[PDB]
């Protein structure tokens, strides 16, 4: 919900699924025991779902391998090269 | 006291004492989520020991 | 639908699969957002 806040109105992952867990939602209130079994089923298959969607979101649609690589790059000195040279050419600023 | 036995479930008592202690290493052993915990016959589905 | 007929019974499946507010929205918004 925070993110489509501010991402363009993108549905649910779930998306007309949500009512379908709201129908079943809605049968274990028909349910005249309350069964914990079932209802973490349901939540697991929602869960799974969203996790699923989350993912391909996270890794292709907004690129954590990008990100990962620069921090390597530049947090973790993954351009080891590029920050010894940079180093080189600094020390003289940064050794103050 | 030697006296706790059941009497009625001395026959079966260590039966009953090995079952319980299977399903008390199952559900103490972190098992991986088994598939063999069946969404189908519930425990509460099942028929309770009563 | 809502509260309309009698025997029908959908009209407020939304209803109680949905809180009001949230029922609410999802009813108004939506064809809100197309005429916006």
């Amino acid at each position: 919900e925070n993110q489509n806040v501010n991402l363009t109105r993108k549905g649910s992952i779930l998306k007309n699924q949500e009512d379908t867990f709201a129908a079943e939602l809605h049968r274990l209130k028909q349910q005249p025991l309350f069964s914990l079994v079932d209802f973490e089923q349901v939540v697991d298959r929602i869960r799974s779902t969203v996790a699923e969607h989350l993912w391909k979101l996270m890794v292709e649609e907004s690129d954590l391998l990008g990100q990962l690589k620069i921090i390597k790059d530049f947090y973790l000195l993954g351009r080891g090269e590029l920050f010894q040279a940079f180093i080189d050419t600094a020390q003289h600023m940064l050794k103050t | 006291r030697q006296h706790t036995m059941v009497s009625f479930l001395k026959p079966v008592l260590k039966q009953i004492i090995m079952a319980g202690k299977s399903m008390q290493l199952l559900k103490n052993l972190q098992c991986a989520e088994s598939t063999t915990c069946q969404a189908g016959a519930r425990d509460a589905e099942r028929k309770s020991l009563y | 639908p809502q509260v309309q007929s009698a025997a029908d019974e959908t009209a407020v499946q939304l209803s109680e699969l949905l809180t009001l507010p949230v029922l609410m929205k999802r009813s108004i918004t939506a064809p809100l957002a197309a005429h916006i």
